[PDB]
Formats: structure tokens, sequence, C-alpha cells
RNA sequence: CUAGAGUACGGUAGAGGGUGGUGGAAUUUCCUGUGUAGCGGUGAAAUGCGUAGAUAUAGGAAGGAACACCAGUGGCGAAGGCGACCACCUGGACUGAUACUGACACUGAGGUGCGAAAGCGUGGGGAGCAAACAGGAUUAGAUACCCUGGUAGUCCACGCCGUAAACGAUGUCGACUAGCCGUUGGGAUCCUUGAGAUCUUAGUGGCGCAGCUAACGCGAUAAGUCGACCGCCUGGGGAGU
């Protein structure tokens, strides 16, 4: 329970990135697992090469699920080419709104 | 890394911009391997330099 | 009492559970070089220095935080 | 074990009281943790530092029923074939 | 052939130094090593013969042109600080100087002490 | 009967285990460009590697193991041991409040387990390091130290062996006995701004009075004053044979 995936695309797919949300987090509704933050950071530089690329698209978003909605986002970012790296937590606790990306701007 | 403007100044600033970073005290330990047990012995005598260290200078702060 | 005031850079807030995501925090805690400070030199206490770590090193996983200058 | 699996025991081997300490109540809470982990141990075989918890409520548990035994029989028998034991 | 803004690159060892004019390319113009100025031994690991090594690679760089130099150091050696005071000595603008060490986190094991 | 002991309830801290996954720096082998005479090594040299284009230098690929800085008289574990990040199962300890059981405890011959490393069996895997070994040097002599190479092994799965300066050279458990300076974690009280204050438990360090000790030295983490059970010692070799 209590998730927190964060995971970043490729620079060239951020255009279709907006499918890419709901595509995900349908299939953790058929699971029943609200979700409480979703947040896209942006198109920010790296600082390193990953794959020789240097921007991104950050994609922050909380879950609450159960353990099989888990079994399927831990194997579709590993069957795509779109996601670079992920990022799975776990805090034991719930989830506020609009963390950083007004004081980041 | 250091940037430049006399020439004297810049490495000064260098010389100095490397040891207070490190990496040249870190090179000269990479020639032999020491075993566990020797470097449980820099952790018990650099331990005991230290904690000596604060109460000899009390001897000196009386 | 620089190495005093850091110390309560945590403890006089209650900012207790730290995230990776204050960059502006934790670029006051690396060095020039890239490796993470000690803590006689902040003076942070020791609950929080162990927990600045965990979050360095997540930060740094996911490239918001570079290793050397190297790359 | 969860929370509302031990509330599940102490409401059903309760001795008409509403409390905990009774050894009725607490044998019967070890005795369903001992068979919980039994599918632990067939899939991790090489974990040895979790093989010495389970030793301390085998032993725990052997001592109870002595206790058991060396005040009543009735309640002994009431609690045995209950349980299945022995 | 021309070429301007080379890289200067220094290798110093515990008994030899190698200094190499490069291009931002990667391409070798001119390397010169302690040896070669004819020490061959206790005074081949001098900080001086890296002065004598040092200037004979900044006279064959002339050739291109090559007005700016980038200096990379890499070494633990002595004459570590020694070959930059003589690499503008002739007349090259040096713009920045950077320390490339390689330090491997945890590595593969090193050789086993003497005795 | 509730002071020992155990349960139920909040709450923290941790390199405590096991099963997978994923990183970045560095080393080596290979490919390709540029470039051209040495590199490497040492008290000093030599064996070695080099124009059949090495070292250097840039680009790429593959693969293996270890996990800088944080890191500390710091933690956890019954002891051996345990440091990348995340998920996954999973043991115990601390701290507070409160109810319950009402002595349910201690130790333990025999017996049962977990046992560093080197080694042994079948199968994987082969980066570096490196016994045996080979060559050079030193040397009256040099099997040795030092140098260039280099195999079993170290790595993984499964099974075995059972010893170490397996060390605090100190069996486990319980109760009393001046102080002071540190430190991990946890509640307190407290004027409140604290770089706060004092007190109290659970650990872990430095000095010290009584006391004991052949002396050195320990000294609320006793070798002090006392209890309960167990193991063991009887001159040196011969011989842990």
């Amino acid at each position: 329970r209590h998730y927190e995936i964060v995971f970043l695309v490729h620079p060239d797919q951020s255009e279709q990135v907006g499918g890419m949300v709901e595509r995900y987090t349908k299939a953790i509704e058929e699971d029943g697992g609200k979700i409480h933050r979703l947040e896209d950071w942006g198109r920010r530089q790296l600082a390193y090469a990953i794959n020789n690329v240097h921007k991104a698209h950050y994609v922050l978003m909380n879950v609450e699920c159960s353990a099989k909605a888990l079994a399927e986002l831990e194997d579709n970012f590993r069957y795509n080419d779109a996601v670079i790296r992920n990022l799975v937590m776990r805090r034991d606790e719930a989830v506020t709104e609009q963390s950083e990306m007004l004081k980041a701007e | 890394k250091v940037k430049e403007e006399p020439f004297d100044v810049a490495l000064r600033r260098f010389k100095r911009s490397c040891e207070k970073a490190g990496a040249l005290a870190e090179v000269r330990s990479r020639e032999f391997y020491e075993k566990p047990t020797a470097e449980r012995k820099r952790k018990a005598a650099a331990a005991v330099k230290r904690h000596a260290k604060k109460v000899q200078r009390e001897q000196r702060r009386r | 009492f620089f190495r005093r005031r850091r110390f309560c850079r945590f403890t006089a807030e209650g900012v207790k559970e730290i995230d990776y995501k204050d960059l502006n925090t934790l670029k006051a805690y690396v060095s020039e070089t890239g490796k993470i400070v000690p803590s006689r030199i902040t003076g942070t206490k020791a609950k929080y220095q162990r927990q600045l770590a965990t979050a360095i090193k997540r930060a740094r996983y996911l490239a918001l935080l570079p290793y050397t200058d190297s790359h | 074990l969860s929370v509302e699996e031990k509330a599940q025991i102490v409401n059903e081997y309760k001795q008409a009281e509403g409390d905990t300490g009774s050894p009725e109540v607490q044998v019967a809470l070890l005795s369903a943790n001992i068979n919980k982990l039994q599918d632990h141990f067939k899939a991790n075989g090489k974990d040895h530092h979790s093989r010495r918890g389970l030793i301390r409520m085998v032993n725990q548990r052997r001592k109870l029923l002595d206790y058991l035994k060396g005040k009543d029989v009735s309640r002994y028998t009431a609690l045995i074939g209950r349980l299945g034991l022995r | 052939k021309t070429v301007v803004d080379g890289i200067a690159h220094i290798h110093a060892s515990f008994n030899n130094t190698i200094v190499t004019i490069t291009d931002r390319q990667g391409n070798a113009l001119s390397w010169a090593t302690s040896g070669g100025s004819g020490f061959r031994g206790s005074r081949k690991s001098t900080p001086f013969a890296a002065q004598v090594a040092a200037e004979r690679a900044g006279q064959a760089a002339l050739e291109y042109g090559l007005k700016n130099l980038d200096v990379n150091v890499k070494g633990p050696g002595p004459g570590r600080e020694s070959a930059v005071r003589a690499l503008n000595a002739c007349g090259y603008k040096i713009a920045s100087i950077t320390d490339v060490t390689p330090i491997p986190h945890n590595g593969c094991r090193p050789p086993k002490k003497r005795r």
C-alpha cells in the first residue's frame, strides 16, 4: 500500500506521455487503487548521460494500490523504451498534493 | 577544477583546491592491499589519538 | 557556531521526514567535487545525518546530483 | 500475525473475561503463529537467523501447558482436544 | 596544417612522466616523455625532468599553431605541478587546469604489500 | 497476594536474516582513428613488451567481482558475522500508558543445533588478485625477501568437514556499594529564545575513593561484598602424542 512510483521517460516521447498517464492508471483503478497525486515536472536537463541523452520528462505519481497493480507497473516499465529509469518507493502514510513545482517554478 | 589574471595566483588556487578536495592521499593508499585487521588498527589507533588529544589539550587549557 | 546552527537546520523545524526533492536544501550539504560532507563540519545530529545520506543516494540515482567532475 | 487476527482469537478462547492473560489465551496465540510460519520456511531454507525465533515460541508453549497441567486436568484436556496437540 | 585551442594531457607515474598535446577530437599531435630526454634511472623520476620533457612537447606543437591550451593533470607522482609552470614558459595561453584522477569506488583489489 | 516472569496496546531505531531486480566509477580483453620511439620496473639493473606500430590518446562493444565520500570508543546479532539503492517476505530488542494471568523462575551431566578461513564432492562461471611453479636479480650459498609472468583457489548453487590468539586470554543469573567527563535512543520535568536546563531508564567509552590483588591492574559494563547451578586445574619433558 501507499507507493510513490517515480519514473522518467525519453525526451522524444514527452509529447505522447499524456495518453501514457491514463493508460497506466486505468489499470490501477481496475485493481481498486485510488491515486492521490499526479505531477508532471516537465523537461529538464540531467546531471549525466543515461543512454546518451541529456533531457528527460519527469513524472511524479503517488498510488495506493494492492499487490496486483504493483505487479502491473513493475513489469510495464521494464517492457518499454520510452521509460528509461524508474523507482518504486513505499511510505506508511497518506499523500498531500502540490509539493514543490510551485517552489521549483 | 580551476579556471583563470596572473599565473602564479591560479597555481596556488589549484595546488590548494586539489588538497582541500582530496584525491591525493587516497591514491597513495591504493598501491598495497590491507587485510581488514590492519584496517582495524587504523580504526583503533586513531580513536586513541583523538580522545587523548581532547584531554592533553585541557592541560594547556588549565 | 556555524556548526551549531546547522544542527538546528533540521531540529528547530518540523522537517523531520526530509525528502529527496528539496534540492535547494541538499546542495548545502555537498562539496564542490561531489562527495558528501562529514558531520563534524555541519555539526548536524547523527539521527539526521543517517537520514541525510539516504536522500543523497536516491537523488543521485535519479540523475538530480552528479557523482564526480568526470561526467 | 495481523492485528485483527489477534482480535479474532481473543474473542474466541476468552474465559468469559475480556482479559488476555490466562494461559488459554496465551497458548492459542502462539499456536496460530507457528502454523503461519511453516510455509515461510519451505521457501526460505537457509534462513537460519529467523529459524532461531521459531524455537523460542515452541519452547514457550510447552512451558505453559505444564503450568496448566500442574494446576488442573479438566481445563487441560478441554484445550488439547480443541487445538489438536501432543 | 592549422589547429588552435588544443588540449594538453599530462600523465605522471612514480617513475616516468608522459606529456601529450592533442585537439578536442582526441588526436595525437606531439608526445614527449621523461625518458626520451636522456635521464634513465633515479634522475628519471625527478620533477626537473618533467620540465625538460614538457617544453620539448611545447616546441613541436608550434608546427600547427595552438595558441590556447587546456590542461588535464593525471597521476600521483612528483612533477605533478612542475610541468604546468613549464608550459607557458614556451608562451602558451593556459585557459583552465583540471584534475582527472581514476579513483575506484570499490574496484579490483590491488597487489600485496612490499617487505 | 503481586514485587519475579509472561500476554494484550501505542510508539520509535537498526550493515539482523532470506529471495529477486537495477545502478555508477575504476581494471582487463577486443574493435577503430590519430600519432611515433621506446615503455615498464628497481638500492640500481635485468627477464619482459615494442615500428609485424607499443605506451599515450579518442570512440565502441563484451564481461566479471567489489560497493569511495557518508563512517564515528557508531549500530545490530546468542556467538561466528553483518556496509550500493528498491521491492518482497521475516526474527528480536527498546519506550510509554493500561488491563489481565498469579510464581508460571533459575541453571543444566548426558543429548540437540548454528559452526571465520583454508580444504573436500558434483555442476556452473573466469575481471583482478595469487600458494604450487617458471625466469631475472641479490647472494660464499638463497629453496627466501625484491622484479616480470602465472595455475588451483577466491565467486554461485547443493552437500560436507568442525577446529582458530573462536580473546574481554574473564561461564550464565540475581541483589547492594563515593564521584566526574563523554556518546548512541527514549521518554520526562522545565522560564522559554535556547549553541537550553536538571532528572530517569537501556547501551557503549575515558579517569577515580573505598575495597581487593604476588604485582601489573580492575574499580555500577568489578578482578569489591554475597548467593544458585555447571565446567575445569594438580611440577617440567614424554604429550593433546
